[PDB]
C-alpha cells in the first residue's frame, strides 16, 4: 500500500529533505525541517556529532592516563565531582574560555553564512592532510557520509557512558571487564 | 410592547412604561392635592402643608440634639416650626421671580402666593397635631 | 531580513548604550566603592 | 447544521526581519515617517490595536490568537523564574523545616551600593528579601519537599514557554486559521468547559489524592521533609497509600461500583481549616476539585458541535423575549461572534469580578499551609487581588465603550436589550447618579458627622456603639445562620465554612489564623462607604459606555472615535466628553474605592483578626479593638491607622525594610508628579517648547524631529498613569512595611 | 443488585426521553441518552443510598 | 441486508479489510474508517502477542527473574517497577517516532493501507493481489480471536484465584 511517494520508514511521504550526504535515511517522522530552516538543523547535527565523537573518544582515553600533573580524584570522567574539581583547578575554566571564543567569534559567523545559503553546514575547510580530496567529488560526500554516522553513533554512545557510569559508579573499561 | 412613547408619538423625551404611566399611577398621580380638579391654591396648601410637617416633626423630636431631655417633642415641634418657615421662604421667593400677574390659577403670583400661605399654615397645624399626638 | 538595521533603531541603541553605561558605573563602584571627593 | 472543521492557511505571513527596520509599518499614517515627536508616541498607542490596522476580522483574529501565545510564553516565564529563584535563591528546605520561625525569602541583593543591608535575617541560614507572594506556601501544599522538584519545575517551565514562543509563531507564519475558526464559539466553550476548567481540575484533583495528601499528611505528623517518601513511591507502592489512607486498601472499584461512600478517607467534607497548619483540609480541597471537576465536565457538553445533540447559543439567545424586552437578547450572538472588543469588556469584567471574589474567599479561609500565619502574606495577596480585579472592571467597561463607538450596528441591535437600553439611557444615568449622591451623603456624612460630634465633645450624638447604634443586622444574621449551618443545613459538614462567620477561633504557632470577624457600626459605615464607591465609579464607567456613540451635547460623537481629545470650547465646552475620557475618569474613582476597600481590609484585620495568642487563650491583637471607635472617624482613620500605622515604613531606614521606607518615598513623588500633567494643558507646554526649540536653533542643534508636546489624550494617559502608579505604590510600600515589621 | 437494576432503568428512562427530544435513532443519539440516563441514575443512586434505602 | 440482519446497509463494504459487514452501531459511519482499522489492527496485533506470551511466561521461565509470579496479575505488578517499565518507555518510544504520525497522516488523506508498516522481511504478504488481500483477512481473522481470548484469560484467572491456563483447564472449570 503505503502513500505515492516512500520514505526509508517504507511507511511514510518523502519530506523536503532529498539525497543529501549521509542524509539518504530521510528520517523525520517528527515534522523538524518542516517548520525549521534545513541549514540551521544540519549546523546543529554536524557541531553535535563532532563534540560527541570528541566526548566519547576522550571519556575512554582519559580512563587510561590522567597526565600525573592533574589531581584526578576520581578515576570516573562522567562523575560531576571530576568535573567540579577540574573546573575549579582551571582546566575546564580554560577549555569554557577557548570554547566560547571560538564559537562567537568563528562559529556565529559560520552559522549565519550557512543560513544565508552560502556556507555549507559544517563545513570549516579543515583538511590538513588530504583525506577527504575534492570537495563535492568522490572520497567526500563518502566520507561526510562517514562523519555524520560516526557522529550519531558517537553521540548515542556518549550518552550511554553517561548513564551506565552514574548507575554503576564503574568506568567504561571497568564496567566491560566486570559484569 | 409595554414600553410605548408617553403621547404615542416618537421623538419625544420621555417613555410611557408601567409605574411610570399606569391605571394605577394615574390614578394615584392624580387626586393628590396637587394636579386634582377643582381645589383652590389654598386647599392644596393646606392639605400638602398638614400632610407634610406632620411627618417633619418625627425627625427632630426623635433624632434632635435635646430628644433625650424633657422637652424632645417641644424641641422638635421648634425645629420643624423652624424649617417649615424657610421652605414658605423659599417658595414665596420662587413665585415672586418665577410667576408674574395674571389671573390666580396657581401659576401666577397671587396663585403661588395662596399656595405658600396654605401650606404654611396646613405645616405649622399639622406639626402641632404631631406634637398633640406625642405627648398625650 | 535586516536585523542590522532593527538593532540599530533608537530603542534599540539607546537600551545598550544605557545598559554598557549602568555596567560600567557599576563595575567602578564594586570595584571602587564609596568614592568621593575624587 | 455547521460543520465545525478546522481550516487553516499556511504560509500566510513570511517570517522576516525586514518589517522589524521600519517602525508603524501596521498603520498607514505612521509609516509615512515621524516628522514629528509625536509619531514616537503614537506608535506605542496603536501597537496592539489591531482592529485599527486592518479592516479584516480574520487578521485581528490570527494577530489575536498570536500574541496569545506570547503573553502565555511570557507567563511561563515569569513561573518558571519564580521556580528557579524558590530553588537556586531561596529558604524552602528551611522553611519546611520551621514554617513558623523561618521568614519566606527567595531574592537576594547582591552587595555594590550599600544595598546589602536589605537582606533581612529571615533565618535558614541565607538572608535575603522577605517574599510576601505565598509561593512557600503554595509549593508546600503541592508537595513540594526538596528544591530538586523546584529546578525540575523551572525547566519544565521554560520549556513550555518556548512551546509557547512557536506555537504563536507558527499559527502566524506558518498555519494560521480563517475566520470560520475563532468564530466557533459552541465548541470553543465546550472544549474550555471541559478541557481547560473541567480536566484541569480533574487532572489537580489526581495529583493531590496522590502527591498533596500523602506528602502533606506526613509533613503534618512530624515527619522531616528528607525522611518523606518521594511522590512518585506513593504511587508505585501502594502499601504506602493504603497505610496512610485505609481507603486505597479498596482501589478504583468502589468508585465504579457507586460506593462513594467507601472514599471518606481521601474525599472528606470536614469544612474547618486544619488545627496544626491553619489552612483548609487537603482532604476537602482534593474533595472539591473532583466535585468541580466533574460538575465542569458535565456543563461542557452543552453547546451542539459538529453532532446533533447540543444546544445552539443563538437559539437560546433569541428564545429568550418578553413584554418589557421587545426581542430579548436578539442579535447578541452576531455580536459576540464578530467584534472582538465586545467578548474582551465581557471577559474582563468577569475576570476582574473573579479576581475580587477570590481575594475575599482566600484571606477567609486559607486555603494554603501556614497561610494565615503569615500576615504579611494574607495582606499582599488579598491586596494584590483586590487591585488586578478592580483594574480588569476599568479595563472592561473601557472596552465595552470602544466596542460601542466602532464595532456597533443599528441593524444588529434592533429593538433588542442593548438597543432598548440606549433608548433609555438618560433613565439609567439619572436614577443611578440619585443613587450615588444619596449613598455618598448617607455614607461619607456619617464620617463627617461623627468628626463633628468628637469634636465637639457631644460623643452621646455619635453613630457608633455607645451612641447612636447602626447595627449591620442582615449581615450579622447571615453570619449567625452559617455559623448553624453545620448541623441544620450541612448535614454532612464538619464545620462551618470559614471560621471569620462564627464557631470558635484558631490558633497556630501562638498566632491568630481565623476568628470570627465581628460586624460593628463602623463596619456599617465602611461597608456603606464601599457601595457608595463602587456605585460612582460604575456609574462613570455606565455612561461612558451609554453615550459613547452620541449625547445631547455632542450629536455624533461617534464618528469622532472612542479616543478623542475634545470637540473644542463650544457648547460651553467638551473637554473629556469621549467614552476613553471616561474611562480616564472612572481609573481615578476605581482607585478610591479600592484604596478604602483595601484600607478596610488591612486595618479591620490588624484589629480583630491577626494577632498573637498567649498561654490559656488570652488574645493581643496588633491593634487592640481600636478599630471599634476609631474607624468611625475620618480623624481616626488619619490617627489610628494612616499616622500610627506609618511609624513602619518611615523608620524603616536603617535596616532591611529601608527600601520600603525608599520606595514609600519614591512613590510619592510619582503621585505628585502626576498632578503636573493632571492639572495642566498642552497649550503651555508647545509654547514653553517653542522657546526651548529657539534656543536650540541659536545653536545649529535642534533635531530633525519637530519636538511637540503630548497630546491632550497622551497627556490625560499621562497623568492617569502617574497617579495610580504612584498611590498604589505608596499603599504596597505602607502595607507591605507595617505588616513585615510587626506580625 | 438493586444498583445494576437501577442504572439499567435509569438508561432506558434516558433512552427513552433522548428519543423524544432528539427525535431520531443514531448512535448519536444512544451514546448521549446512554450518557443522560447515566448522569441521572448515579445521582438516583447514590441519593437513594445516602437516605439509607440501599 | 448486511451479514447482520437487523441493522441496515453498514456501508464499508465497497472498501478493503472484510467481506462480511459488521457494523450494526454504523461506528464507522461517525468515524474514519482507515482509523478504525489501524486501532483494529493493532489491537489485534497486541492481544495476539499476549496470548502467546500468556501461554509461554507460564510453562517456562527465563533463567533470569528465576523468581516471579505467572499470573497476568501478578506479573504485571511484579515487573511494573523494572521490566514491564522498560518495555512500556520502548513501545512508548516506538508509537511517539512512527506510531502517532502514521494514523495522522492515514487519517489526513494518505493512502496507506490501516496497520501498514514495511515489516515484511520474509516476503509472506504473498504476490498475487488476491493473496496479499486473503492473507490480509486472515492477520485480522486471526485477531479478534485474541482479543477475545485475552479478555477470556483474564478473567478465567480472576474468577479461578491465579490460576494458569492450562493448569485451570487440567484442574477445574466453572
Ligand atoms: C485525572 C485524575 C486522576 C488520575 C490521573 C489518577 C491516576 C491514578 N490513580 Mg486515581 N483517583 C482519582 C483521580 C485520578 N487518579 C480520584 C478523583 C479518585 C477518587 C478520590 C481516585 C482514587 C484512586 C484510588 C483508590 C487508587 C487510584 C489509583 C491510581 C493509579 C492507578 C489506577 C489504576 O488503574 O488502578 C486500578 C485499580 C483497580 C482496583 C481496578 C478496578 C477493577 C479491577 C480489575 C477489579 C477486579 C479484581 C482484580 C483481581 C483486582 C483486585 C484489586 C483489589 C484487591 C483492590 C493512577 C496513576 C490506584 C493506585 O495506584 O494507588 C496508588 C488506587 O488504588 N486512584
Ligand atoms: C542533536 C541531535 C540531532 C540533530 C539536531 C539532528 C538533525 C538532523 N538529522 Mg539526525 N540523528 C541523530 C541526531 C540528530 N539529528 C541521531 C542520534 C541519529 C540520527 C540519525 C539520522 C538519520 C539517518 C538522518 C538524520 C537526518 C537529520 C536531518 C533532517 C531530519 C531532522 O530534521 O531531524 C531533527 C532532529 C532533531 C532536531 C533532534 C531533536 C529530537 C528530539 C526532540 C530530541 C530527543 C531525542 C531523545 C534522545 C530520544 C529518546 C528516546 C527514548 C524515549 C527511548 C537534521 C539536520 C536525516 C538527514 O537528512 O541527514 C542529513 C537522515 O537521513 N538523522
Ligand atoms: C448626610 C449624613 C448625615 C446624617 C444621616 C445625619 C443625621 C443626623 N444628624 Mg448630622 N451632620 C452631618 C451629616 C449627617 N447627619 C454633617 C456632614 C454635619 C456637619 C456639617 C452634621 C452636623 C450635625 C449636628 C450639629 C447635629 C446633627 C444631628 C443629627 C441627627 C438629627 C438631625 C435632624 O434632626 O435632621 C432632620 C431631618 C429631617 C427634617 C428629614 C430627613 C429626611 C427624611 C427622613 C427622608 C425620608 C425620605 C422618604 C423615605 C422618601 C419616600 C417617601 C414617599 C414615597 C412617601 C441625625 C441622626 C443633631 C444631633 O444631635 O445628632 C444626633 C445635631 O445637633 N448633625
Ligand atoms: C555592560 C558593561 C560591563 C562592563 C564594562 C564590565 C566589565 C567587567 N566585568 Mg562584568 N558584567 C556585566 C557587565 C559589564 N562588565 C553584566 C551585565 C553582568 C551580569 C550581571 C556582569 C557580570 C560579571 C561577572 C560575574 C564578572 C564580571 C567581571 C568584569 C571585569 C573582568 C575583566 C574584563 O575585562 O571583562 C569584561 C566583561 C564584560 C565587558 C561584560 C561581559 C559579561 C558577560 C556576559 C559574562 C557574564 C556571564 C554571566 C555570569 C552569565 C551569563 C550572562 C548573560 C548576559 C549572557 C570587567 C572589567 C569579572 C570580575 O569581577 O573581574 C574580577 C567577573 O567575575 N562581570
Ligand atoms: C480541550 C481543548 C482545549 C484546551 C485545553 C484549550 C485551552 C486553551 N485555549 Mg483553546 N480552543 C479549543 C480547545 C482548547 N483550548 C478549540 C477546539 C478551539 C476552537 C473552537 C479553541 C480556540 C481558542 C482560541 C481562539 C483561544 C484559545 C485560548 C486557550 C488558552 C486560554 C488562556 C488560558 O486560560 O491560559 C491557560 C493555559 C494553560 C493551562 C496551559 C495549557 C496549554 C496546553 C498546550 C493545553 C492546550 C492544548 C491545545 C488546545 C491543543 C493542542 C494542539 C496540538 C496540535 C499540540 C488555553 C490554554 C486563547 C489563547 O490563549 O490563545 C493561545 C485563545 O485566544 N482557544
Ligand atoms: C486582557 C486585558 C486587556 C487587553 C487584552 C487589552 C487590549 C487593548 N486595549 Mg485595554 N485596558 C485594560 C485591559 C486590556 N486591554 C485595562 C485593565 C484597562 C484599564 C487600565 C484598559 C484600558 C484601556 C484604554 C483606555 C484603552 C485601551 C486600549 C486597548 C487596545 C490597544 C492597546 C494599545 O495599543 O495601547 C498600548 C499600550 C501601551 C503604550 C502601554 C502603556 C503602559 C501603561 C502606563 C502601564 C504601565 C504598567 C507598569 C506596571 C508601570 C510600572 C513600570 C514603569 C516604571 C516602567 C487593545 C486592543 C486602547 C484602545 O482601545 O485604542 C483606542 C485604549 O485607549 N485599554
Ligand atoms: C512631584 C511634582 C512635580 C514635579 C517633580 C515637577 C517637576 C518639574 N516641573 Mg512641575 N508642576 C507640578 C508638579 C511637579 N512638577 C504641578 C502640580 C503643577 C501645576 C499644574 C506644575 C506645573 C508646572 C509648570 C507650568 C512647569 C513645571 C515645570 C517643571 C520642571 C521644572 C524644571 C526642573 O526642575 O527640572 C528638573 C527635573 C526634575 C525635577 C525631575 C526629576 C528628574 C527625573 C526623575 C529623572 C528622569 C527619570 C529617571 C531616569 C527615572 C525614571 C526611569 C524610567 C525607567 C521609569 C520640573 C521637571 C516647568 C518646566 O517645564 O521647566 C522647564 C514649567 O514651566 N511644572
Ligand atoms: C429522584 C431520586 C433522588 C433522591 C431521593 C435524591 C436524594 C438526595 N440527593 Mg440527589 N440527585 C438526583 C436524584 C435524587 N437525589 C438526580 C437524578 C441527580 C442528577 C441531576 C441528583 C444530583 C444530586 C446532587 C448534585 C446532590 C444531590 C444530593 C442529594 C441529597 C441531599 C439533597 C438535599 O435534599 O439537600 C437540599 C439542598 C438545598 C436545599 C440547597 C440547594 C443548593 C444550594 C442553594 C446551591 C445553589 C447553587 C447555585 C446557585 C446553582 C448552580 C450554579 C452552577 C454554576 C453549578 C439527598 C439524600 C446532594 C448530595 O450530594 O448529598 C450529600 C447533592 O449535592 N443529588
Ligand atoms: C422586586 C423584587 C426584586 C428585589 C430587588 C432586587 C432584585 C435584583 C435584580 C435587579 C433588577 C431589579 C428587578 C426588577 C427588574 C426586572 O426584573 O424587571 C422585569 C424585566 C424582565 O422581564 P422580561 O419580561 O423583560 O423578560 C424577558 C427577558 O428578561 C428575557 O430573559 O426586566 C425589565 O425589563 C426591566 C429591567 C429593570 C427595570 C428598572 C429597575 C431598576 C432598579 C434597579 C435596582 C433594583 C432594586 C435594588 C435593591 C433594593
Ligand atoms: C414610602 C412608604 C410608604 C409611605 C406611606 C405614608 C407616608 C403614609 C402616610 C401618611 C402621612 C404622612 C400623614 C400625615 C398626616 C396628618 C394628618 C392626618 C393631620 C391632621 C389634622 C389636623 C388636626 C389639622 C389641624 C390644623 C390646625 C391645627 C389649624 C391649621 C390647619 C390644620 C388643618 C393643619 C408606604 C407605606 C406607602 C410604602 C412603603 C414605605
Ligand atoms: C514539532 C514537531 C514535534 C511536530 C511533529 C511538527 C510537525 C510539523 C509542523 C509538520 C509535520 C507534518 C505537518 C505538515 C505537513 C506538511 C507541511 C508542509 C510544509 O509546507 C509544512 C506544512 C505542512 C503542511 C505541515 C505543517 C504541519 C505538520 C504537522
Amino acid at each position: 500500500g503505503a502513500t505515492m511517494p516512500s520514505m526509508p520508514f517504507l511507511k511514510r511521504p518523502s519530506k523536503l529533505d532529498g539525497s543529501l550526504p549521509g542524509g539518504e535515511g530521510c528520517f523525520d517522522p517528527l515534522g523538524f525541517t518542516e517548520v525549521f530552516s534545513l541549514e540551521w538543523l544540519r549546523e546543529a547535527e554536524i557541531k553535535h556529532c563532532r563534540v560527541a565523537m570528541l566526548a566519547v573518544l576522550g571519556v575512554i582515553a582519559q580512563e587510561f592516563g590522567t597526565f600525573d600533573f592533574y589531581n584526578a580524584k576520581s578515576k570516573l570522567q562522567l562523575s560531576p565531582d571530576l568535573h567540579n574539581q577540574f573546573v575549579q583547578n582551571g582546566a575546564l575554566q580554560q577549555i569554557l574560555l577557548f570554547v566560547c571564543a571560538w564559537e562567537f567569534i568563528v562559529g556565529l559567523p559560520a552559522l549565519i553564512e550557512s543560513v544565508n545559503g552560502n556556507r555549507e553546514p559544517g563545513y570549516f575547510g579543515f583538511d590538513p592532510l588530504k583525506l577527504g580530496g575534492t570537495v563535492g567529488s568522490a572520497q567526500w560526500k563518502r566520507m561526510q557520509a562517514g562523519e555524520l554516522r560516526n557522529g550519531r553513533l558517537a553521540m548515542i554512545a556518549f550518552g550511554g557512558f553517561f548513564h551506565q557510569q552514574l548507575l554503576t559508579k564503574q568506568g567504561i573499561i571497568e564496567q566491560l571487564a566486570h559484569f | 410592547d409595554y414600553i410605548k412613547p408617553y403621547n404615542n408619538d416618537p421623538f419625544v423625551g420621555h417613555l410611557a412604561t408601567p409605574i411610570n404611566s399606569s391605571s394605577l399611577t394615574r390614578a394615584y398621580l392624580s387626586q393628590l392635592p396637587i394636579y386634582r380638579r377643582g381645589v383652590s391654591p389654598f386647599l392644596r396648601g393646606l392639605e400638602i402643608g398638614m400632610a407634610h410637617g406632620y411627618f417633619l416633626i418625627g425627625p427632630f423630636v426623635q433624632l434632635g440634639p435635646l430628644r433625650n431631655t424633657d422637652i424632645k417633642y417641644l424641641a422638635g415641634l421648634l425645629s420643624a416650626i423652624g424649617l417649615i418657615v424657610i421652605l414658605t421662604l423659599g417658595m414665596l421667593l420662587y413665585g415672586a421671580v418665577s410667576f408674574t400677574n395674571d389671573s390666580q390659577d396657581l401659576e401666577s403670583v397671587d396663585g403661588w402666593r395662596q399656595l405658600a400661605s396654605g401650606f404654611l399654615l396646613g405645616a405649622v397645624g399639622g406639626a402641632g397635631f404631631a406634637y398633640l399626638l406625642l405627648t398625650l | 531580513m535586516n536585523l542590522k538595521k532593527y538593532l540599530s533603531t533608537a530603542p534599540v541603541v539607546a537600551t545598550l548604550w544605557l545598559f554598557l553605561t549602568a555596567g560600567i558605573l557599576i563595575e567602578l563602584n564594586r570595584f571602587f566603592p564609596d568614592s568621593l571627593f575624587y | 447544521e455547521k460543520q465545525v472543521k478546522v481550516v487553516v492557511d499556511r504560509d500566510v505571513v513570511p517570517t522576516s526581519f525586514e518589517k522589524w527596520a521600519k517602525p508603524g509599518h501596521f498603520s498607514r499614517s505612521l509609516a509615512k515617517g515621524p516628522k514629528t515627536t509625536t509619531w514616537i508616541w503614537n506608535l506605542h498607542a496603536d501597537a496592539h490595536d489591531f482592529d485599527s490596522h486592518t479592516s479584516s476580522l480574520e487578521e485581528v483574529s490570527r494577530k489575536i490568537f498570536s500574541a496569545h501565545f506570547g503573553q502565555l510564553a511570557i507567563i511561563f516565564i515569569w513561573l518558571s523564574g519564580m521556580y528557579f529563584h524558590g530553588a537556586r535563591f531561596s529558604n524552602y528546605v528551611a522553611w519546611l523545616s520551621n514554617p513558623t520561625g523561618i521568614k519566606p525569602s527567595a531574592q537576594v541583593v547582591w552587595p555594590i551600593v550599600g544595598q546589602q543591608i536589605l537582606n533581612a535575617d529571615v533565618g535558614g541560614g541565607m538572608q535575603g528579601i522577605q517574599i510576601t507572594s505565598g509561593l512557600f506556601q503554595l509549593w508546600r501544599a503541592s508537595g513540594i519537599v526538596n528544591e530538586l522538584q523546584l529546578y525540575v519545575t523551572a525547566l519544565g517551565g521554560l520549556g513550555m514557554a518556548g512551546l509557547m514562543i512557536f506555537a504563536g509563531w507558527f499559527h502566524y507564519h506558518k498555519a494560521a486559521p480563517k475566520l470560520e475558526w475563532f468564530q466557533n464559539v459552541e465548541s470553543m466553550l465546550n472544549h474550555h468547559l471541559a478541557g481547560l476548567l473541567g480536566l484541569g481540575s480533574l487532572s489537580w484533583a489526581g495529583h493531590q489524592i496522590h502527591v498533596s495528601l500523602p506528602i502533606n499528611k506526613l509533613l503534618d505528623a512530624g515527619v522531616a521533609p528528607s525522611s518523606i517518601p518521594l511522590p512518585h513511591e506513593f504511587i508505585l507502592n501502594r502499601n504506602l497509600m493504603a497505610e496512610l489512607y485505609p481507603s486505597f486498601q479498596q482501589g478504583l472499584v468502589p468508585f465504579f461500583t457507586l460506593n462513594w461512600k467507601q472514599y471518606s478517607d481521601i474525599l472528606t467534607f470536614k469544612g474547618g481549616l486544619s488545627p496544626v497548619t491553619g489552612g483548609l483540609w487537603l482532604t476537602d480541597v482534593a474533595h472539591h476539585h473532583l466535585a468541580i471537576a466533574v460538575l465542569f465536565l458535565v456543563a461542557g457538553h452543552m453547546y451542539r458541535t459538529n453532532w446533533g445533540i447540543g444546544h445552539s447559543i443563538k437559539q437560546i439567545l433569541e428564545a429568550h423575549k418578553g413584554p418589557l424586552t421587545g426581542e430579548g437578547h436578539k442579535g447578541l450572538y452576531e455580536i459576540l461572534t464578530t467584534s472582538w472588543h465586545a467578548n474582551l469588556a465581557i471577559n474582563l469584567a468577569m475576570l476582574g469580578s473573579l479576581s475580587i471574589i477570590v481575594a475575599h474567599h482566600m484571606y477567609a479561609m486559607p486555603p494554603y499551609p501556614y497561610l494565615a500565619t503569615d500576615y504579611p502574606t494574607q495582606l499582599s495577596l488579598f491586596t494584590h487581588h483586590m487591585w488586578i480585579g478592580g483594574f480588569c472592571i476599568v479595563g472592561a467597561g473601557a472596552h465595552a465603550a470602544i466596542y460601542m463607538v466602532r464595532d456597533y450596528s443599528p441593524t444588529v441591535n434592533f429593538n433588542n436589550v442593548l438597543d432598548r437600553m440606549i433608548r433609555h439611557r438618560d433613565a439609567i444615568i439619572s436614577h443611578l447618579n440619585w443613587v450615588c449622591i444619596f449613598l455618598g451623603m448617607h455614607s461619607f456624612g456619617l464620617y463627617i458627622h461623627n468628626d463633628t460630634m468628637r469634636a465637639l465633645g457631644r460623643a452621646q450624638d455619635m453613630f457608633s456603639d455607645t451612641a447612636i447604634q447602626l447595627q449591620p443586622v442582615f449581615a450579622q444574621w447571615i453570619q449567625q445562620i452559617h455559623t448553624l449551618a453545620p448541623g441544620n443545613t450541612a448535614v454532612n459538614a464538619l464545620a462551618t465554612a470559614s471560621y471569620a462567620f462564627g464557631a470558635d477561633t484558631v490558633t497556630v504557632g501562638s498566632k491568630i489564623a481565623m476568628m470570627p470577624i465581628k460586624l460593628g457600626t463602623a463596619d456599617f459605615m465602611v461597608h456603606h462607604i464601599h457601595a457608595f464607591t463602587i456605585h460612582v465609579t460604575t456609574l462613570i464607567l455606565l455612561k461612558g459606555v451609554l453615550y459613547a456613540r452620541n449625547s445631547r451635547l455632542i450629536p455624533d460623537k461617534a464618528n469622532l472615535g472612542f479616543r478623542f481629545p475634545c470637540d473644542g470650547p463650544g457648547r460651553g465646552g467638551t473637554c473629556q466628553v469621549s467614552a476613553w475620557d471616561h474611562v480616564f475618569l472612572g481609573l481615578f474613582w476605581m482607585y478610591n474605592a479600592l484604596s478604602i476597600v483595601i484600607f478596610h481590609f488591612s486595618w479591620k484585620m490588624q484589629s480583630d483578626v491577626w494577632g498573637t495568642v498567649t498561654s490559656n487563650g488570652a488574645i493581643s491583637h496588633i491593634t487592640g479593638g481600636n478599630f471599634a471607635q476609631s474607624a468611625i472617624t475620618i480623624n481616626g482613620w488619619l490617627r489610628d491607622f494612616l499616622w500610627a500605622q506609618a511609624s513602619q515604613v518611615i523608620q524603616s531606614y536603617g535596616s532591611s525594610l529601608s527600601a520600603y521606607g525608599l520606595m514609600f518615598l519614591g512613590a510619592h513623588f510619582v503621585w505628585a508628579f502626576s498632578l503636573m500633567f493632571l492639572f495642566s494643558g498642552r497649550g503651555y507646554w508647545q509654547e514653553l517648547i517653542e522657546s526651548i526649540v529657539w534656543a536650540h536653533n541659536k545653536l545649529k542643534v535642534a533635531p530633525a524631529i519637530a519636538p511637540r508636546a503630548l497630546s491632550i489624550t497622551q497627556g490625560r494617559a499621562v497623568g492617569v498613569a502617574h497617579y495610580l502608579l504612584g498611590g498604589i505604590a505608596t499603599t504596597w510600600a505602607f502595607f507591605l512595611a507595617r505588616i513585615i515589621a510587626v506580625g | 443488585y438493586t444498583i445494576p437494576t437501577i442504572m439499567v432503568i435509569s438508561n432506558l428512562v434516558g433512552v427513552a426521553v433522548g428519543r423524544y427530544a432528539l427525535g431520531r435513532s443514531d448512535l448519536t443519539q444512544l451514546i448521549a441518552s446512554m450518557c443522560f440516563g447515566h448522569i441521572i441514575g448515579v445521582g438516583i443512586v447514590l441519593g437513594l443510598s445516602n437516605m439509607g434505602v440501599i | 441486508v448486511p451479514f447482520a440482519p437487523v441493522p441496515e446497509a453498514v456501508r464499508e463494504s465497497g472498501l478493503a479489510g472484510s467481506e462480511a459487514e459488521f457494523d450494526p452501531l454504523m461506528i464507522t459511519s461517525y468515524l474514519p474508517i482507515s482509523w478504525m482499522r489501524e486501532s483494529e489492527v493493532k489491537h489485534g496485533r497486541i492481544a495476539m502477542l499476549a496470548f502467546v506470551g500468556t501461554l509461554a511466561q507460564q510453562a517456562y521461565q527465563f533463567p533470569w527473574y528465576k523468581g516471579a509470579p505467572t499470573t497476568l496479575v501478578g506479573a504485571h505488578d511484579h515487573f511494573v517497577t523494572t521490566a514491564l517499565a522498560q518495555i512500556l518507555l520502548f513501545t512508548s518510544a516506538f508509537e511517539i517516532v512512527a506510531g502517532v504520525p502514521a494514523a495522522i497522516q492515514t487519517v489526513r488523506g494518505s493512502g496507506r493501507l490501516p496497520g501498514y508498516y514495511g515489516f515484511d522481511p520474509l516476503g509472506l504478504w504473498g504476490k498475487d493481489e488476491a493473496s496479499r488481500k486473503r492473507m490480509e483477512l486472515a492477520e485480522v481473522k486471526n485477531g479478534r480471536l485474541a482479543m477475545i481470548a485475552m479478555l477470556a484469560l483474564w478473567h478465567q484467572e480472576v474468577l479461578s484465584g491465579g490460576m494458569g491456563v492450562i493448569e485451570q483447564l487440567v484442574k477445574q472449570k466453572f
